[PDB]
């Protein structure tokens, strides 16, 4: 892009050369999303703080998903750990050099910590659309002692 | 391969030159390079352009007995292209960064080297030869067998000159 | 004429000999598929590095000795005129070097360069041998690679095994890899003994000696 | 690397090698090339066949101490694969055409280079020996410290073969 | 290119190092290896450690005008990543992948080549120059000309205490 | 599989070979050799061998090549098994192999204890 002369200038290989072609431009905008955190809700319906679940893994069920990246941020040791998603995945139907069609799939992610002391925040800058549909958690539950 | 030899001299302006690889086999126009020799060493060109997609024309006729070679250089330090999240990947960029790493390992395949090149470690010859070197000039350049038969000549000649100037010494 | 050059050339056996297909089948048994490249940006991917590397010398080091690619005859040494000699690369033990008419000194591995307990000097310029750069037997660390094909599958397996409790508490995945893992290390351990053989005879100092004397 | 080396004596029918790299080493059949040494220069060898993963079955024993190698040749002039739109992209042939961007390095790591190979520059390396190299038979061809004695040696032959011839004149 | 040249003298302990490419320059921290200069080989050095992402740290500070070399040697044998299909494909394999193997490329141009190497073929120059040699010490090793020049000087005194030989006898 | 406890099979072991090692040093392993022993047939000392990354070593020598150690009039004996691939196999191995693989492919993902018990 040429801030003087507002053009913007491209090398790829858009198809025939001796045609016109038709392309939209504009500003981008970031997609923010915290999910809250977990917390064992036992059958008689009452809550422990204190017990809280280690989570090992998070599954997130997708419908149409461009790549993205998911933040990762501890309130206690203050370390940031990045996780890049992309949605190439090898032998799928939206392989093809041409165009990566909107296809449904799944995204697994690690946390490595107590639910209570990290929080995930999935950052996404595309102009293809993002639908998000369920969140899942998978993890260890100790219960050291029991519950009232 | 990537160079080619040419001698054009008298009267035509244009030569045409053809590269190994896939149509005017070349990623960029800056790649082309001339170069001239003068009957010494080889130095860059003058005065060429790039007429099209292939062949060359100069501003004026080489002289008579003139050699020329195009020579195919490529940037050895960087990748042609690089890859940014959320863009889309095409095949001119995918193809040409495979032809570029072929493109590079072809150049040395030529015995093309860059400038500032020497070696660290000493290398084996592993029982083979040396062909074809000139007599060297300093005394660090290597030497071939044409000083060593000059040298002998030299030797043998001042030793008949012992012989001979020491025979008559025998009749004295 | 004939088919045998035409038809098993397009044969594969496509064996495992890289770090990467070790994390890739560590990186199974568990849930998500392996990580094409060995750095890129998942933190299971370098966690599994660690463990193979943490694994490595547990398992090369077997209990005291390890098998015959651990193995390093008499080395010399000659410790400069500064001082001490100091230990090459990493080493998982140091053993003294046993021939005839050389009396037992102490030798202690501490950072790098060693320790004699009995001078308690640092440097060890009296204790070494009589026109003898100080022999002594030690043990190398080869890296993951430079290793038999064997040893390779069971450095993996018995990783993953430690990879799947950490990560995961599964009695049915544990308990077959435990299992299986130890079979092929006694299935390997067989043949060390069987490689470099050795029998009583000879090699023992008193049925060798025993064995001129009456005969 | 890319080369195996294997000296036949007597009886022996099959010969194996081993390439660098994961699995086999070579992707296609037609990669093996088989030369023999006769003794002066590297020959290309006849009757052989592939009869295991990478080991060949000659038509009769070689003879003692004959000396063979096994290389493994890569095309130097196109990449191994091309993308094209609306295709399914394979991973199987994204990663051959990395081993066959590799294999064609290793070729000239090891020093293999084409046949009419020169370089055309100058080259120095920076304060390093030349080892193994026999006495030159050209003119052209360089000498070592081997052929430096023997004419040293033959000077001193001469100054000595003087001294006896002069010294017994002195007596007259 | 990759190879750095460092001297230390004085209390300094921390040495900088800049390679060709994008960020550190290099995929692995095992891709770096230290060398020290000890006046006639190429010993390798130890005490030294890693502190920052281009800039390593010694135990104790270098003598006065030691030498010390910083390279990168990468991997010679597999490519940097293995794709198949089914795998979470992710972009940054592919840049790290051609980088990689432009890297390999890289330090061939810079002229370390590894250990074991030999030309077993027929080499030429097309006529051009090698340069900077030392003497040889064993017979095969090659020889530069200042060897030619002392033997060249040393027939010379043989012929010249000849000619004052013959020259005082015909005083007799 | 095929490696199994220490010495395969029939068909995976081979014979006595010849290696003959070049001028530079030491001779390169052929492809994939689960282990590689010298020959011990009478009049050869024992000289231990050890394999490296492809290419043997020498551990008493402690040098990499392993010219020294080549014996009287015969070049070098040594004996060692290959990995031949799935195909080309005696018809009882790829059914051996199948269920043992399968058995294990059976808990890597969810399979119920009747089967796994029954497979193994």
């Amino acid at each position: 892009y040429d801030a003087n002369t507002r053009i913007l200038s491209t090398k790829y290989g858009l198809g025939d050369t001796s045609q016109i072609w038709a392309a939209k431009v504009g500003q981008m905008y970031k997609v923010e999303f915290v999910p809250t955190d977990v917390i064992i809700r036992d059958s008689q319906d009452r809550v422990s703080y204190q017990d809280v679940p280690v989570i090992g893994l998070v599954h997130l069920n997708l419908d149409r998903y461009p790549d993205f990246t998911v933040e990762i941020t501890n309130r206690k040791s203050g370390a940031v750990r990045v996780a890049k998603a992309s949605n190439r995945v090898g032998g799928a139907r939206n392989n093809v050099v041409g165009y990566v069609k909107p296809t449904s799939g799944t995204f697994s992610f690690p946390l490595r910590a107590l639910s209570t002391d990290v929080e995930y925040r999935i950052i996404s800058i595309s102009p293809h659309t993002f639908q998000l549909r369920d969140i899942e958690w998978s993890g260890s539950y100790n219960p050291t002692r029991k519950r009232v | 391969y990537s160079y080619v030899e040419r001698t054009g001299d008298g009267v035509a302006t244009t030569f045409n030159f053809a590269f190994t690889g896939k149509g005017k086999g070349y990623l960029l126009a800056n790649q082309i390079y001339v170069e001239r020799w003068d009957g010494a060493s080889w130095q860059s060109a003058t005065g060429w352009s790039l007429s099209g997609t292939n062949q060359i024309t100069f501003l004026t006729p080489l002289a008579n007995g003139q050699v020329i070679r195009i020579r195919r250089i490529a940037g050895k330090d960087y990748p042609f292209a690089q890859f940014e999240p959320g863009v889309m990947l095409d095949m001119a960029s995918l193809n040409n960064t495979f032809i570029h790493l072929l493109e590079i390992t072809q150049e040395l395949l030529d015995g093309f080297y860059p400038d500032g090149f020497y070696l660290k470690q000493d290398l084996n010859m592993g029982w083979n030869k040396i062909v074809n070197l000139m007599p060297g000039t300093d005394g660090g350049h290597a030497v071939n067998k044409t000083q060593l038969d000059t040298l002998s000549s030299h030797v043998d000649d001042v030793d008949q000159k012992h012989t001979i100037w020491n025979d008559r010494q025998d009749q004295q | 004429q004939s088919d045998t050059p035409s038809i098993m050339a397009e044969s594969q056996f496509n064996s495992l000999s890289t770090k990467l297909d070790a994390v890739n089948l560590c990186m199974r048994a568990i849930g998500r598929s392996g990580v094409d490249n060995l750095t890129s940006g998942d933190l299971d991917a370098e966690d599994a590095d660690t463990m193979i590397d943490i694994v490595s010398q547990r398992l090369q080091y077997n209990d005291g000795k390890g098998w015959w690619f651990n193995r390093e005859p008499r080395w010399s040494f000659a410790p400069d005129s500064n001082g001490e000699v100091v230990l090459p690369n990493n080493t998982l033990q140091v053993l003294q070097a046993y021939t005839l008419n050389t009396r037992k000194i102490d030798i202690t591995i501490r950072a790098g360069r060693l320790y004699s307990t009995t001078l308690h000097s640092f440097d060890v310029s009296p204790l070494v041998g009589p026109d003898g750069f100080i022999w002594l037997d030690l043990m190398l660390m080869l890296p993951f690679e430079h290793m038999p094909l064997n040893v390779l599958q069971a450095i993996a397996y018995q990783a993953a095994a430690e990879f799947i409790v950490s990560k995961d508490a599964d009695q049915t995945k544990l308990q077959m890899h435990m299992q299986m893992a130890a079979n092929l290390h006694t299935g390997m351990q067989v043949e060390e003994s069987k490689q470099n053989r050795l029998n009583m005879l000879v090699h023992n100092p008193t049925q060798r000696n025993f064995g001129i004397m009456a005969g």
